[PDB]
């Protein structure tokens, strides 16, 4: 195990500002979900985009996307790159949401966890019976949905496999979007993920997300 | 206790992930499901803060994630060939004799897409050779390979028996067959503290200028020939190069590869004439 | 922990903190 | 802000962003039932999480004709997963509720609810004898049932309409007397009501007895300006709270 | 007298004046999860009283002719009651039992059934093909399944018949090996175990995956005299203990 | 004492047998061959209640019974062949240029058996492999051959030359003619505190559903290539996979298997079509 | 003999049952013996089985079986099975038997042990001169006899050659099998085997129970 | 007891108890 380059005295190391210890310091950033994958949206940014819309019916979906960090949508999140590199993960997750209405919009929604092996909710009344969190929009613009590590197992796999899927994330709407005249009746949602502090991977592999033909 | 971090090493828990407390539901004006995620903080809710929950003891810890067992891992960064002949004069020159290939990370996408994930890395590195060759006649006779380093600015070899191969100053490998895979080590070398995943410069001015990460390159060239004369039975000989960084720093994280790669050290990634719209992974639904 | 060879770089990987 | 709030109940959390601090009934938080109060022999059934968590039960429309709306409990919880089974499974129950009203509007909007919580909420009928109201109608479950200014119907066991006098006799201008809170669109988008177990027994029959009434009244009417929200959606949430229960059966048939 | 047994469980009770002591498998009884076992975050629910008690499941005639029966654990207690529901209500589960198998004979009666309890009892499909048994056939619930010296079918999904092979390529006469207990109709009426939860795993799917099988073979055949009864019935009661469950849901429609 | 421990460790005399006490007849109301098997407790009597006995110094030793000792033997659990040809387009192809393996303790009996008395296993394993090559030529060249590691999930190699043979993060070991037999550890590895011998459930509730072991089985796949290019005399190359578990850990006997195996990650016991019905070893009398 | 997997944390260990230490724990559990080997009987439960019936003449045999324990009928055992991983065995051997006829029925059987080199007993009488139990069928169903370890040799073969044959155990009638009326003059009894405190296996080797073709 | 590799899995047979 020797050195090619005997006596060579390396260059000298200066503070560089940003400096990372481990992944997971990666994967506790806010990162943006591309839920609206749509042939004429995931040639553009507007994938990243959610359409929200005064209704004519109550309690509609909005949205729903599984929650296997490394399958779609998630696969390309920041967390679904750092996990396609790792065969088992654990620990809980985190969804945060954006409105980008007007100021003047009034809107609730209902954000809900189904936990795996009984399939998408086909109602929010069915949603409701999950984990979920109802939001308020206001001064605030932002909220966030704590999934917890509810599982047969300590790890579950990063593979999109069935078997071990973590389930699902709907969103409903609560009450209506609504708005006073001289504002828009449509509005936009931005969706979020991250990790927590249980967060972990294990058991490093190649990527399933990357390939080389030349 | 310095043993005791030991013991930790061995056991692979050093970097001890935080138990979960319990908690019961709270009434409050408090709200840490609400935030702004404009201010480009990471909303700091935890699962302790929303959802009633028990005591958790975690055994989980995070060192796989660290960035020396990341990145510290061996990998394919190229691939160098001759094909050798009985003919004297044919042999001894470049692509029979002998090969040269320009050092780089750039040439072999899942190692090039794992280091840029940072914009700077400062590493040392080990260099591990496997080496094949396939008899084209009915004998492989005798191989002796010779792996010489380079570094910038020192000459390259035009012929296999040219005087630079006497390796006077640049370090020099021998292999023979039946030998161990060849291994050394390179110092972290760089005349800057890190090197350049990415540079947003230039050369100079002028149009004529280079742009990418190539002006920073200064990682050199190795030189590979069959040491042997010509023999009777021909052969074609592959070598790969594996490298694997240890001591490892990264700085300023950066998005992973979307799109295929088109060149080396260039962050070009359309597709060439004719070839259809570079993609991505994202799946329609 | 036993280094063999004089340059530092010639050592193993690194522990972790 | 004093206008936030965040309740978490089990797995399940609400939040608002405007709300008009909170009414505890009588001043009693909800709890377990004493040794010194409890007269069954049972060791009773502590479902906790797995029931005391937040339902939410159907929408409705809130418009400019609306007459208000009420949902009786428990009997609106009947069906919302665990706390709806043992109602069916067992003799006897008790609990406490936070129930949570969400109504949405925009600074253009104008219109006034009252929230009300009524104990033995006793209803008088439709008709002119001395015929009661019928089981079915006092049991609408998750749906509670609308006030209908008028009806045409000859179901004689039908509740009465009028909210003006409490479906029950008395004038609706002294229903502040009941644990309350009222919803006016120009400073708050939500109520919240925690109620205690309030009977003259320990523990009751999940199925035959109602212990609270929740009623909702528009005030003031829905006020909208065209070009805006015609309609606004009213929800309810409602929480078991230390939700008990005692003497396992057979599942009621009902 | 040693040969009596009283157990009380929650509101049910069992006795027995001619028992064969009782087994404990592996000699761990029943536990709440701890701590340093669990995964899961959520705050588990404990029902307790409601949950952990006795139910009969429907009993079967023993006679001449009969090869065995079989149940599966926690599939046979899904309409149970409060245990049942809160099994579709909740992503994992956990739980150890009781079982109580019941057998009434004279002292003119002769034989011998064997009582096992056998973990992970992974099942031999009934084919030559490399088809394995449907998950209908995995979960007959309270009824389990007889054992027939042979059937005429084309369901390729059903499971071996074969109780002399443990109906998974075993001799029976290994079957000792996992907690057991004979019931030999002139000492005893009744065996007893008690099952400690047992898994790879904290807690785990309980519509997925079932953690112990019941089985219990007529190791020697029933004989009677004419004039005597001539069929016995064997009632199998059981109760869940420590049972928790987390992850609340929809309930599953199946 | 931790040395006199090593000293009973290398004479193998740590799990000592009990000494058997003298004795003399006994009449008395104490019956110890008179007990209730019903009650699913294994008889107590020992020699000394039954039998007049010496004294006798016992000198036996339960070491070589122990779990360690039972399961920590290496054995074959794969074969891996290639038929490899100096027609450059044929080469390249699965089964010619390389060969995968789905790792399984399932595909050898003797091995399988011997897990296959208890329910959850627990242990560390060594990998070793074994490798021949038959020329069939009138040569054997060059031969190197490289065993890559894929976990559950990581892309699987389509041909001799992809690129997920690069080995980015994914384990590879590399072997030469004339090199000592690889050898390499994997730790336990699962998503469960153990590993399923047998599972009885299904990965969900449909017809289609899984139903064995398989629902479990997380421990991936090897790939195994030749490094080398096509030469001119074609070789049979056959790869033997050896494992041996270390730090084992084992729950809850199982019976022995009594009849064949038939598949893979199934207890299915019955015959092909047209083969007489499964035997045992109990013979008739 | 380096590790493939670098850092990898395993995944905790919980607290599982029945864990196992060594395989004579194993070898200590009452097991059945086939000892009813006939063609109508080796493909069915029966085989676990001996018949006993009230008899014409007295001190008439019951069964025979040989204490080789990787023999047949013993080879299918626990033991048996356990045993034939092995080259070298002893201690002491513990032979149970389980009454299974009325409660009303009356029966007394002679046990017995005889040591190799005479060959089987050909009468009780011949049976009564070796190691053996007089068991008295009564409110307990179960009688045990123990076969001691008697031996030339610390260790004796698991390979069923009679060189190191450790001799038979046969069953007579002591005095009849009596019944009442309306009670059946069969009764059925199960053989079981164990393994005693000194019992010991040695020098592991490969089943020769279990064979595989393909 | 000497440990060669860093990874605990790399040590060879465990003791009995």
């Amino acid at each position: 195990s020797p050195s090619a380059f005997p006596y060579f005295h390396p260059t000298k190391e200066i503070f560089i500002p940003g400096q990372v210890r481990n992944l997971i310091e990666m994967c506790q950033v806010d990162t943006l979900i591309p839920v609206n994958n749509t042939q004429e949206n995931v040639r553009s940014v507007n994938m990243y985009t959610v359409d929200l819309r005064t209704q004519v019916d109550l309690a509609k979906e909005v949205f729903s996307i599984p929650v296997d960090i490394a399958s779609q949508p998630l696969a390309t999140t920041l967390i679904g790159e750092l996990a396609s590199y790792y065969t088992h993960w654990t620990g809980s997750l985190r969804f945060s949401f954006m409105f980008c209405g007007s100021a003047s919009s009034t809107l609730k929604l209902l954000i809900a966890y189904t936990p795996p092996g009984v399939g998408k909710p086909k109602s929010r009344r069915e949603a409701m019976l999950g984990t979920h969190l109802v939001w308020d929009v206001g001064l605030q613009s932002t909220a966030s949905l704590v999934v917890p590590w509810v599982s047969a197992s300590h790890f579950r796999f990063t593979t999109p496999d069935t078997y071990s899927s973590a389930g699902y994330i709907t969103c409903w709407y609560q009450t209506n979007f609504v708005v006073p005249d001289s504002t828009p009746d449509n509005a936009k949602m931005v969706c979020m993920v991250s990790a927590c502090k249980d967060f972990c991977l294990r058991l490093a592999r190649d990527t399933n997300l990357h390939t080389q033909e030349g | 206790n310095p043993v005791e971090n030991y013991i930790d090493s061995v056991l692979n828990e050093v970097l001890v992930v935080p138990n979960i407390q319990p908690s019961t539901s709270v009434s409050s004006h408090a709200a840490p499901a609400l935030d702004a995620a404009e201010t480009g903080h990471t909303s700091s809710v935890q699962p302790e803060d929303m959802i009633e929950t028990r005591y958790v003891i975690t055994d989980q810890t995070r060192d796989e994630t660290s960035i020396e067992s990341f990145l510290g891992r061996s990998g394919c960064i190229a691939m160098i060939e001759f094909n050798t002949s009985s003919d004297k004069t044919e042999h001894d020159k470049i692509g029979k004799g002998f090969k040269t290939w320009k050092v780089s990370l750039q040439e072999m996408a899942q190692i090039r897409r794992k280091y840029e994930l940072f914009t700077y890395t400062r590493f040392d590195s080990e260099i591990t050779i496997v080496t094949a060759a396939a008899a084209q006649g009915n004998d492989s006779g005798h191989i002796v390979l010779q792996f010489m380093y380079v570094p910038p600015g020192a000459p390259v070899p035009e012929k296999r028996d040219d005087y630079t191969w006497q390796s006077g100053t640049n370090a020099s490998v021998f292999w023979q067959e039946g030998q161990p895979y060849p291994r050394f080590t390179i110092p972290f070398m760089s005349i800057a503290s890190a090197y350049y995943m990415f540079y947003d410069g230039y050369d100079g001015d002028s149009a004529a200028s280079k742009y990418g990460s190539v002006v920073t390159n200064d990682m050199g060239t190795i030189c590979v020939r069959i040491v042997t004369s010509n023999q009777k039975h021909d052969s074609n000989i592959v070598c790969r190069i594996y490298h694997k960084a240890k001591h490892i720093k990264a700085w300023c994280p950066r998005p992973p590869r979307a799109v295929a790669y088109q060149h080396t050290h260039s962050t070009n990634y359309i597709p060439s004439n004719g070839e259809a719209t570079t993609q991505i992974k994202t799946r329609p639904d | 922990n036993i280094n063999y060879f004089k340059d530092a770089a010639s050592s193993g990987a690194s522990r972790l903190d | 802000s004093d206008r936030l709030i965040q309740i978490t109940r089990g797995d399940s959390t609400i939040t608002s962003q405007d709300t008009a601090n909170a009414v505890v009934a009588y001043g009693v938080w909800p709890s377990y039932l004493t040794p010194d109060d409890a007269t069954a022999i049972d060791k009773p059934t502590q479902p906790d999480t797995s029931s005391n968590r937040f339902y939410t039960l159907d929408s409705r429309s809130w418009t400019s004709a609306s007459s208000g709306w009420w949902w009786k409990l428990p009997d609106a919880l009947k069906n919302m997963g665990i706390f709806g089974e043992n109602m069916f499974y067992h003799f006897l129950g008790r609990s406490g509720y936070t129930i949570h009203v969400q109504c949405n509007s925009s600074k253009f909007h104008q219109g006034l609810l009252i929230v009300a919580a009524i104990p033995e909420h006793q209803l008088a009928s439709a008709t002119s004898g001395n015929v009661s109201v019928g089981y079915n109608h006092t049991h609408p479950g998750e749906q509670g049932r609308e006030v209908v200014p008028s009806r045409t119907s000859s179901d004689n066991k039908r509740p009465s309409d009028d909210s003006w006098l409490n479906f029950d006799g008395t004038l609706l201008g002294n229903l502040p007397i009941y644990p309350h809170q009222y919803i006016n669109l120009r400073t708050n988008n939500s109520a919240t009501l925690i109620l205690p177990y309030v009977n003259a027994v320990p523990m009751d029959s999940m199925l035959r007895h109602n212990n609270w009434s929740l009623v909702i009244i528009p005030i003031c009417p829905l006020q909208v300006q065209p070009g805006g929200t015609q309609s606004i959606p009213i929800t309810v949430s409602i929480s078991p709270m230390f939700s008990e229960f005692s003497g396992p059966r057979s599942k009621v048939v009902f």
